[PDB]
């Protein structure tokens, strides 16, 4: 009785989620006609699937998702995919006509027609919910149904649930490649509608994964079946305190208090440590202490910022498997010891661990083998400081030569909100400023 | 779901579409009598975007078609996909306009403009949820620049958040083929200029230049060339019409691609083009595609962009390949040549792939290109249209029957600015 | 099935029926109309996935008192 | 027994549904090729005419 | 836990890697899957359920003998990330090797050695030798010398140089990288000793029958040297001496070590037929200087410091017994200040026989040591033969092309002639 809504928007919130929906599926019998199996079981009782399911009086279930676009295409294929069975017909809520790249047209002209109806849709999982606690926003950066239309979710998300804990996953635009010219004009004026919005706000720009899949494993040339399959592992990390019972079981409430010092600072990195080919998996062993300090590297962060600049303000673990609580308690020793990985002075304890049963699964052509041990890190970083800095050096190009405004102003957008954006980001980034200063 | 009304406007704007439905049609399967008998139905689950559906699944084209000479007008009827368009949407004139341009905008163009208002608004009111506009059309005729000029001015007052779309033959720098021709190209960029949310730029002896080099064929008559442009102009209108793994359509292509609204005049190419002889040779990558789009030598119009340097550029990749393949090979062609990139966008690209391909090939791909070398040729027809002004040259097929000499001093205006609004722009 | 072997632009002769590759883990696919998401719900099940002990996370004794008043 | 006896109906339910689909299939068919031959006819007697 | 790493680089080092690791791979049986059919855990290292890894490199700056290593026989008997290749050649060139090009792979090998440093608990020594030759030997083993001293300080760390013979040679502008190896091993490493070994091509066919050899049946014998020194910490023994108790004994002043000696029966088996071998006589046949490893002579030098590697039918009253009848004749001249001159180390297990080699099978060996001053002469010869090609600036452009100066070339000879104003008084 712990229910947790997942609410997906926009190209990347479907693709993502096609991915997550593939293996929350897969952990537990459901398969695509959403009835598990007859083994002509006498027990049965099970009950993990009732975070992300609900029961029907036959033997299907429903997931708990909300499918949200303005683009009919991308939600088209969920429509007459081979999970056209297990979604509840409702739930793919698609739009009209495309938002197209602009925050003003996804956030006043053409996103605002749609949203009348997806909000009473949240009702209807809403209720059914007994203990629930909070829900999952997979959005983008780049595109107008992604940057503006979930700007407007948060406006009214709060003022009707108010403290359920809100997190998402972002895709944030990468510093050096791109797709689109316009998206540094969306990656600011969307700060401002999430910094005060958004209770916690995982982030992961997609450089690290698009280097880490080169890299740690033996392939070139991937996709975004092998980006989202890497994305689709780490929410199941997260929420696996809730489905599974373990040593010590840290909930969705209890990481927030672990994890953000102030208010305005709740942007953490993420990690995940044993990805391995399978043709790599079985020449090493991956140990306790051999997925931490091969977890604290500067190349395996899923985020393009170096931690060697900043210093360490909280960092949270959770281990996943065989793991005892005696040598995760060892390797901290390990790791505190060194005087490369500086932690900020006011926190001398810094740490948050958490310890679960079940290894594992793989989706059958899956490029991350099976292990027993497996370990998501999530860490607060100052060093996310200069992802930022990196981004507003590309809007005073934009915006002092005033290029590429006039599609904007005349949506029903005006300009005070450009000039407004860039000092509160400004503020935002004083902030980080002042925390890594030492107190004496 | 959402869907375009394509409409044609000229002798070349009627030849074309003849080939552009001609291309469109069996990509998704279509007898020549209008009944579909494709393999897959995934071409049939959105075929209403460029089709329209009748009685027992016989489907019509939903293209409006106008020209005012009767006797080319007939030559599509005739053709091997004549028999598919409607009757009633052939709109004719009796009477031609002999290539002076006011005469297709004031005297007989708005004889029949009325009749061609009608089959659209009642055409537009059978659709849905419409999207855009099409239009294909020349510069050099009365038939064509006239037509399509008038049509475009008042089409702004009843749909106007409608996203437009022409598809224009500018005339070529060495040669071009009527006398009279620059007074009518340079009137018809003044109602190019304002309305049209896009527009794009199609020399025809760039073209020549690709039957020259590339593709080297013998004998290329103009239902090659028809054939080597339509393709691109399906292209462009594709990820509405298939699905994707990261899809654009015209609104996504038009709102990031245009930084500012005078500045909308486009270049566009199409990417594996192979003689027969380099067919049996040819390399077949991803990397391959980015030595063909982003050749000045494949490039159909004229200027070659070492002259001036891109604002932003456009790259839709029709095929079922690695996304990170196209992103890895897109900062590379950045970085080796950043000399003709400008410095105030940090990232120029725009990235799009749909699924499907076109079919039987791998992979294909269309570059749109929005460039600072046009002003080469925009400087070319501004000198060129002051060397007949100035001495009145060919006055008073146009004075004495409409619009007085301020409309020309006008449109110098309308034409100056905007050579002097690229310039500023290109440093 | 060509537009022209050698059209005033590209052409292709083929059998779309061969045009598709099979699936071990599914069936034969139309590559000429090959799914780009194909991969998506294409696979074959395997209890080799399935890991250790299905010891799995329920709590009925808490609704047997909590479903349920109290003192 | 119960909790089994819900399946039965459901499976029922879906197996006539299916059912109904393919008969309102086969007779939208005989109306179209019904039409044809009538524009058939048409034709004919247009061209002896 | 008592680990060592082993380093094959050049390609005379690869053909010692054929020959040091097929007797590694005969001391323990090991199959070229890594299962066998706990002495091992100084180089394996077990993985999760039943693979076993060689923490050993062959550092080669060409893909080609790399890839000849790979399509050899133990294609996953060696683990192919460990070993170093590079996408551009040196050749020769130590720019190239040290700053241009090495710059870009140094954080990658960097990463690989703090990746099995966590294996790496009670390490005994890196062992490292090179050829002088090239770029596969100079710079980037120096490179790699500098960066792990200053990134550990404290960790063992000992080379087996390699050194070009006087009169023949592969390359022959070669001498400028000997005269930087010899200024640049003096800082970060603590041992560097006698793989020069031009001696073998006379001891290959001299004592075991094998003329028309190749560096492989030299390398043999390269390899048989390897077993006899780290033998002893590999295998339990009666009086055993591990490596940091042997870098805590063998060095008397601290840039003065470089001593000269061999594995003593070099015998084939038409020899072996008829001598009886004793621990006596194999001593009293090595202590001969003709078959030395190293091309100088201590029988008109002075028999300064030495060592004894001792393995299988060995009793210490034979060890003493050729101790005390050696130490009493002065057709070998002992030394003026240190009296005795023997230490000594046992091992119980004899070595191990690899078929294709110049060897043959033995109840027991021995060794021994002999750090001389007869290095003296052989510097003085290259200090003979170096002069002539830098009188008149040879090759001097390629160098500074990428990335140096005149002044290393300015600073290392006399830093040279240091070392051998250390040598000149002992």
């Amino acid at each position: 009785m712990r229910e947790c809504i997942s609410i997906h928007v926009g190209q990347a919130g479907v693709q993502i989620g096609n991915a997550c929906w593939e293996l929350y599926c897969l952990e537990h019998g459901i398969q695509p006609d959403g009835q598990m199996p007859s083994d002509k079981t006498i027990g049965g009782g099970d009950d993990s699937f009732n975070t992300f399911f609900s029961e029907t009086g036959a033997g299907k279930h429903v997931p708990r998702a909300v499918f949200v676009d303005l683009e009919p295409t991308v939600i088209d294929e969920v429509r007459t995919g081979t999970y056209r069975q297990l979604f509840h017909p409702e739930q793919l809520i698609t739009g009209k006509e495309d938002a197209a790249n602009n925050y003003a047209r996804g956030h006043y002209t053409i996103g605002k027609e749609i949203i009348d109806l997806v909000l009473d849709r949240i009702r209807k999982l809403a209720d059914q919910c007994t203990g629930l606690q909070g829900f999952l926003v997979f959005h983008s950066f780049g595109g107008g149904t992604g940057s503006g239309f979930t700007s407007l979710l948060m406006e009214r998300l709060s003022v009707d649930y108010g403290k359920k804990s809100k997190l998402e996953f972002s895709i944030y635009p990468a510093p050096q490649v791109s797709t689109a010219v316009v998206e540094p004009y969306n990656s600011i004026l969307t700060t401002h509608t999430t910094l005060e919005h958004s209770d916690c706000a995982f982030m992961v720009d997609n450089e690290a994964i698009y280097d880490i899949c080169r890299r740690n494993l033996d392939i070139e040339r991937p996709t975004y079946t092998n980006l989202n399959r890497l994305i689709g592992q780490i929410v199941s990390s997260i929420t696996a305190s809730l489905r599974f019972d373990g040593a010590l079981n840290v909930d969705l409430t209890e990481f927030q208090t672990n994890l953000v010092p102030y208010p305005r600072i709740h942007f953490p990195l993420a990690t995940y440590a044993p990805v391995i080919s399978a043709e790599k998996a079985y020449h090493e062993q991956l140990s306790v202490a051999e997925i931490t300090n091969a977890c604290f590297e500067p190349a395996n962060q899923m985020v393009k910022c170096d931690p060697r600049h900043g210093k360490y303000m909280a960092c949270c673990l959770l281990y996943r498997g065989d793991v005892v609580p005696k040598d995760v308690n060892a390797a901290i020793a390990t790791i505190k010891t060194k005087r490369t990985i500086q932690f900020v002075d006011w926190c001398p304890t810094g740490f948050k661990v958490g310890i679960n049963y079940q290894p594992p699964t793989v989706v059958p052509g899956g490029d991350l083998a099976k292990v027993q041990r497996a370990v998501c890190m999530l860490s607060n970083t100052t060093a996310i400081a200069e992802a930022w800095a990196r981004l507003d050096h590309k809007f005073d190009l934009m915006y002092a030569k005033r290029a590429f405004v006039h599609w904007y102003v005349g949506e029903g957008m005006e300009e005070g909100e450009f000039s407004e954006a860039r000092e509160d980001m400004a503020a935002l980034e004083k902030d980080y400023e002042e925390v890594g200063v030492d107190s004496v | 779901m959402r869907e375009i009304v394509h409409l044609q406007a000229g002798q070349c704007g009627n030849q074309i579409g003849a080939k552009f439905w001609e291309v469109i049609s069996d990509e998704h399967g279509i007898d020549p009598t209008g009944t579909y008998h494709g393999d897959s139905d995934l071409q049939l689950e959105r075929i209403n975007v460029y089709y329209n559906e009748a009685t027992g699944g016989k489907y019509v084209p939903r293209a409006v078609l106008v020209d005012l000479e009767p006797g080319t007008m007939d030559s599509v009827r005739s053709g091997p996909f004549g028999q598919i368009f409607r009757p009633d949407n052939f709109v004719f004139g009796q009477s031609g306009a002999g290539n002076n341009w006011a005469k297709g905008h004031y005297t007989e163009g708005a004889e029949l403009v009325d009749s061609v208002l009608d089959v659209v608004r009642k055409e537009a009111e059978s659709c849905d949820c419409l999207q855009g506009f099409q239009l294909t059309h020349s510069l050099g005729g009365g038939t064509g620049s006239g037509m399509g000029t008038l049509l475009i001015s008042k089409i702004r007052e009843e749909y106007p958040d409608r996203i437009m779309n022409t598809f224009s033959v500018v005339p070529s720098p060495k040669v071009s083929d009527t006398v009279v021709e620059p007074y009518n190209a340079t009137l018809s960029v003044h109602q190019l200029v304002e309305n049209t949310d896009e527009t794009y730029c199609i020399d025809n002896e760039a073209l020549y230049d690709i039957c020259f080099r590339t593709l080297k064929l013998t004998t290329p008559t103009y239902g090659d060339l028809n054939h080597l442009v339509s393709a691109t102009m399906s292209g462009v209108t594709t990820c509405l019409r298939f699905p994707g793994q990261l899809n654009a359509d015209l609104r996504k292509l038009a709102v990031n691609m245009v930084p500012f609204p005078r500045l909308h005049f486009f270049m566009p190419g199409f990417a594996p083009l192979t003689s027969r002889g380099s067919q049996q040779y040819r390399a077949l990558t991803v990397p391959e595609l980015t030595q063909q789009m982003f050749d000045a030598k494949n490039m159909m119009a004229a200027c070659d962009p070492r002259h001036g340097r891109y604002l932003t550029v456009a790259a839709v990749f029709r095929g079922r390949m690695s996304m990170k393949e196209v992103d890895e090979q897109m900062l590379n062609v950045q970085n080796k040549n950043s000399s003709y990139f400008v410095e105030w966008i940090p990232n120029n690209v725009k990235t799009a792939v749909c699924d499907i391909p076109p079919r039987g090939l791998k992979m294909s791909a269309t570059f749109i290109g929005n460039s600072t070398a046009i002003q080469e040729l925009f400087k070319r027809i501004s000198e060129q249209f002051t060397a007949m002004f100035r001495r009145k040259a060919f006055l008073h097929w146009y004075t004495g029957e409409g619009m007085d000499e301020m409309e020309f001093t006008e449109a110098e205006s309308n034409m100056n600015d905007l050579v002097s609004e690229y310039q500023q722009y290109q440093d | 099935p060509a537009l022209c072997v050698n059209p005033g632009n590209p052409v292709f002769s083929c059998m779309l029926d061969p045009k598709t590759l099979h699936t071990a883990t599914s069936l034969s696919k139309a590559q000429m109309i090959m799914y780009k998401t194909s991969a998506s719900q294409y696979g074959a099940f395997s209890p080799r996935p399935f890991f250790f002990p299905c010891k799995f996370l329920p709590q009925e004794q808490a609704f047997t008192e909590h479903l349920k008043t109290t003192g | 027994r119960r909790q089994r006896e819900m399946k039965q109906d459901f499976e029922d339910q879906m197996a006539l549904k299916e059912l109904i689909l393919q008969a309102a299939k086969e007779e939208e068919e005989t109306f179209k090729k019904a039409m044809l031959a009538k524009f058939a006819e048409d034709d004919r007697i247009e061209l002896m005419n």
